[PDB]
RNA sequence: GAAACUGCGAAUGGCUCAUUAAAUCAGUUAUAGUUUGUUUGAUGGUAUCUACUACUCGGAUAACCGUAGUAAUUCUAGAGCUAAUACGUGCAACAAACCCCGACUUCUGGAAGGGAUGCAUUUAUUAGAUAUGCGAUGAUUCAUGAUAACUCGACGGAUCGCACGGCCGCCGGCGACGCAUCAUUCAAAUUUCUGCCCUAUCAACUUUCGAUGGUAGGAUAGUGGCCUACCAUGGUGGUGACGGGUGACGGAGAAUUAGGGUUCGAUUCCGGAGAGGGAGCCUGAGAAACGGCUA
């Protein structure tokens, strides 16, 4: 190609989108912003084929137009906004607060969130460095860019954002023994407690996290989030609360549900 | 145009390649700017990849030169090239590039010396003083005495003139300046 | 050949056709810029003096100054110059075009004169009358040039004196006035006061900012020192 | 000493006509020879640290940082100015025979002069940033064998 | 509100498989070796200093109109107007701090005055520790700070829509568009390791004229014989180099299925290449573009 590709082919997006093999021939391409393409749900896939408000391409533009979503307090006009892991989408006609959280089977779901959930969100530190003129600041994975940070705050860590005020009101430090959340892989959407950490030069770091119901898995650094600081997430999790459910007493359930 | 690309090129085992696409915009080369000393100074505006500026020097006659040892970075006189180690004809040519040694103009840092430690290579009783304090580490350099003697002084280019638009440098120092004296000696 | 001249003072243009190479042979060797006197063209342009603009040849195509050719040449031109509109054509795009030098020459087909000197006697269609510019100025610059207005002026009331009246094709009556431009208002001195008072804001969030981070600091270090001290 | 080329050969950015001294600077400051540590568990060789060859392209000493790929191999070819041919040896799997194949690659790879190699010793080589045409790789340790 | 200027887009998409046999390409790496319009989060303090509009600078041009040329083309020349978020200029709301010179001076001092001082570029000096302050990596004289200067700097808003208010003319909200820096996103470029069919009736190949490597430069967005000057003789090969054939784009995959295997893969998804064959290039963040131009 001579530059950017404009167009997404439908079987070429993301497969946790859940989009219809025969829907068309294309999928909404993710805008640029503060999440990735492959790690973020586009308010079109958000008010039509999930909330299911808008039943076309076009009203789901027609109702973004009149400034009616809001995305961590922000109003946002573009359909294909990347509204990412973390995120907030309000829609005070409606009343509606949603956090957009991976479930136990690695696919975002927009888990329903009280009005003071609502006014904070959590974001994951890229990098400490000093900018010009020697102020210090760091970036999160949200494209978020905090100028004097706390001294304490490191990579890896998380941070408590107010969005009315754009402020970090508290921090939690990477560290064994937090419940944290995996955001990337096969074990996406599941919660755990990580027990330990191997750290290998010039290599990606191993991080081991056990189950509430004591199953364990292993994944990478950058596919853990922590959610809280000891075993007590600071928001509250979907359905399931990232518990990961075999196939077979998946089937128990469907079938004791139906009789 | 000029291309930087390795597809003309032979195979590390000696075989030949094959072309499999035409040149690309991305490897592309331009012509050398080839700056010279002259009077005349003229420099042209290049615009790059991703709208960024270069500056071609074709001739200059300032630069911007160091004197390390002294930390006193003045504006001063190109005079003329004297040794160029890529190649001899460079030199005859006055090309200006970058490491070539050149001879500039002694007449600033001069003044700066004998503003600084009053000394020639009214005055208020604190000036005296802080120039009596100044002389206590006045250590030069012989030879560098001998080149201020002449008014010339021998630099390295240490900027790249086709690149930036300018022939700044430094005044060559100890052994530098002793391994170039004896390579110009001849 | 055949002649297009030009009155700017009058605004006024006329065609004119001459079949005589006695006449003909004054513009005959000239170039694009230089002038020459209408006498030998006719005895009614007695005293005027012409300065040529260009023209067209036999086959259309038409002369470029710079071009010291009395031939027809083939150059690489580039969009809005003369010679080459190129209108719907790509930026930077330049095309390859058949222009003839600026030298006069027979193989002209018309050239285009303008009155840079007045002679003795009017001609009947070009200096009798004079067609009235359409569009005054629009620029309040311009406008106070004009009427030689003051800074205190108030050139507001000075267009309503060009604005033009007319009679619609239904028969209504109707009335156009320019929209001045660059002209000061209240919308302008509070657009300037809010950029002022948000570089103020901007000067004050930030140095607030700083002065927080080092109390944090200064905290932290008294802390770690009582620590150290035990 | 090392001064056999038409150029004075000297360390980027560490100044030698210096009106003080540097005998409590850290190495590049002061006029001190100028020499960092690679990483990986690698040890800064003694010869690097004290020596007095200039080479930009040495590891420890030069401009060129190791990341990417550790390699190990034997030293195939000495002949070439700073630069050696490593050949690794390795099976390659014959998948309808259930078999092995011997097969062998040459990586040309830049040593420093502060390691001493043979025809037939042991080299580890870490990946850098491209040297030349065909060299990717530079010497970082040799066991004489 | 037609028309027209201005801005943006047209480098996406669609089509095809000709060329191409460690090449494309698959998996797996790196950029501490670079560019990146745009989106998202942050950050913008010294211009006139003796001219002296900032209550707001200057000259044009389209549409329009009127003289047309040519057989002819979104082929084309004069003449008369008039606008900017077009073009070219210009005060750029006002400071503090740091450094240098420094008359004068109750003189190991401090002192009037002057210079420098935004952001950006270039070169030097210096700090950036860690067996009573000082960040990051496995690893960087890295991020960043300070000083001396340098550049004839496309930077540092002469723009637009809604409303309509408080003090005594001064202040004042919600937005739109625009310039600069960092981060992020959308990507590209190059790049590490291993892997490809038949052929020896192809055994030596590459090195004047780059082949392998070194030193110094030029060019590039950047690394690199990518190119230049000098130097050395190196580099590959029966573990099949080099050469030749392919009715050879590669992969995801398709057909048949004890197992192992055999055959196919132009074609809708991913990557590459091309626009009759070459070569060159403007515009632009992005093209060696072809429903762009030049030979
Ligand atoms: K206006
Ligand atoms: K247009
Ligand atoms: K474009
Ligand atoms: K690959
Ligand atoms: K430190
Ligand atoms: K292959
Ligand atoms: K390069
Ligand atoms: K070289
Ligand atoms: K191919
Ligand atoms: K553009
Ligand atoms: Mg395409
Ligand atoms: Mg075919
Ligand atoms: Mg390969
Ligand atoms: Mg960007
Ligand atoms: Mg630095
Ligand atoms: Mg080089
Ligand atoms: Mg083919
Ligand atoms: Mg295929
Ligand atoms: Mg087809
Ligand atoms: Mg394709
Ligand atoms: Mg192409
Ligand atoms: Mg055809
Ligand atoms: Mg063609
Ligand atoms: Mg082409
Ligand atoms: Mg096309």
């Amino acid at each position: 190609a001579r530059g950017l590709k404009k167009h997404l082919k439908r079987l070429n997006a993301p497969k946790h989108w859940m989009l219809d093999k025969l829907g068309g021939a294309f999928a909404p391409k993710p805008s640029s912003g503060p999440h990735k393409s492959r790690e973020c749900l586009p308010l079109i896939i958000i008010l039509r084929n999930r909330l299911k408000y808008a039943l076309t391409y076009r009203e789901v533009i027609s109702i973004l137009m009149q400034r009616q979503v809001m995305v961590d307090s922000k109003v946002r006009t573009d359909k294909t906004y990347p509204a990412g892991f973390m995120d907030v989408v309000s829609i005070p006609k409606t009343n509606e607060n949603f956090r957009l959280l991976y479930d136990t089977k690695g696919r975002f779901r927009l888990h329903s969130v009280r009005d003071e959930e609502a006014k904070f969100k959590l974001c994951k530190v890229r990098s400490v460095q000093f900018g010009q003129k020697g102020i210090p600041y760091l970036n999160t994975y949200d494209g978020r860019t905090i100028r004097y940070p706390d001294p304490l705050i490191k990579a890896n860590d998380t941070i408590k954002l107010d969005l009315e005020s754009n402020k970090i009101v508290d921090f939690i430090k990477f560290d064994v023994g937090n419940v944290v959340m995996v955001t990337g892989g096969r074990n996406r959407g599941r919660v755990g407690v990580i027990k330990n950490r191997e750290k290998h030069k010039g290599s990606f770091e191993t991080v081991h996290i056990q189950d509430a119901l004591g199953h364990e898995f292993a994944t990478r650094l950058g596919n853990v989030f922590t959610l809280g600081k000891g075993t007590k997430p600071w928001v509250s999790l979907p359905k399931g609360k990232g518990i990961k459910l075999s196939i077979i007493e998946e089937a128990r359930k469907r079938l004791a549900a139906q009789s | 145009g000029i291309s930087r690309d390795s597809m003309h090129k032979r195979r590390a085992t000696g075989g030949k390649k094959k072309a499999w696409r035409k040149k690309r915009k991305y490897e592309l080369g331009r012509q050398p700017a080839n700056t010279k000393i002259s009077a005349n100074k003229t420099v042209r505006r290049i615009r790059v990849r991703g709208g960024n500026v270069k500056w071609r020097a074709l001739r200059l006659d300032t630069g911007n030169y160091s004197w390390g040892s002294e930390a006193v970075t003045r504006k001063t006189r190109i005079l003329d090239v004297v040794y160029n180690a890529s190649n001899n004809e460079l030199v005859r040519t006055q090309t200006l590039v970058k490491s070539a040694i050149v001879q500039v103009d002694a007449a600033p840092f001069k003044q700066w010396y004998l503003q600084h430690y009053g000394v020639d290579i009214k005055k208020s009783n604190h000036v005296l003083r802080k120039i009596e304090t100044r002389q206590k580490d006045r250590k030069l350099d012989p030879h560098i005495e001998e080149q201020f003697g002449g008014g010339r002084l021998l630099a390295c280019i240490s900027s790249r003139p086709g690149q930036c638009g300018r022939a700044d440098g430094y005044i060559l120092e100890g052994k530098e300046l002793e391994f170039y004296m004896k390579k110009l000696q001849k | 050949m055949k002649f297009n001249i030009a009155n700017p003072t009058t605004g006024c243009q006329k065609k004119l056709e001459i079949d005589d190479d006695q006449k003909l042979r004054a513009f005959f060797d000239k170039r694009i810029s230089q002038e020459v006197s209408g006498d030998a063209l006719g005895d009614e342009f007695k005293g005027y003096v012409f300065k040529i603009m260009g023209g067209c040849d036999k086959q259309g195509f038409p002369m470029k100054q710079g071009v010291l050719t009395p031939g027809r040449v083939r150059l690489l031109l580039y969009r809005g110059t003369p010679c080459f509109r190129g209108y719907g054509r790509r930026n930077g795009e330049r095309r390859r075009k058949s222009v003839r030098g600026c030298i006069v020459s027979p193989d002209l087909s018309v050239l285009n004169l303008v009155i840079v000197k007045k002679g003795e006697n009017d001609l009947p269609g070009l200096t009798d009358t004079e067609k009235p510019r359409m569009r005054g100025p629009k620029r309040a610059s311009k406008i106070r040039k004009l009427f030689n207005l003051s800074k205190e002026d108030d050139v507001r009331k000075y267009v309503n004196t060009y604005r033009r009246n007319f009679t619609t094709k239904n028969g209504k009556k109707a009335s156009k006035a320019p929209k001045i431009q660059r002209l000061v208002t209240p919308l302008t001195l509070q657009r300037k006061r809010a950029r002022i008072a948000d570089k103020k804001k901007r000067i004050a969030k930030a140095k607030s900012e700083a002065a927080e981070y080092q109390k944090l600091l200064a905290s932290r270090l008294k802390e770690q020192r009582e620590k150290r001290s035990e | 000493a090392e001064q056999t080329e038409k150029a004075f050969l000297k360390q980027p950015g560490v100044f030698l006509s210096s009106k003080k001294t540097g005998k409590g600077k850290r190495p590049g400051k002061g006029g001190n020879r100028y020499f960092k540590s690679i990483g990986l568990g690698f040890k800064t060789p003694r010869e690097a640290t004290e020596g007095t060859y200039i080479d930009k392209k040495c590891p420890f000493t030069g401009n060129v940082s190791i990341r990417g790929r550790i390699l190990a191999g034997t030293c195939h070819s000495a002949k070439m100015n700073r630069t050696i041919i490593v050949r690794r040896n390795y099976l390659h799997y014959v998948k309808k025979y259930q078999r092995y194949e011997k097969r062998h690659s040459n990586i040309p790879a830049h040593i420093s002069p502060c390691f001493r190699v043979k025809e037939g010793d042991h080299v580890i080589i870490g990946q850098c940033r491209p040297l030349s045409k065909t060299v990717r790789f530079n010497v970082l340790k040799v066991i004489p064998a």
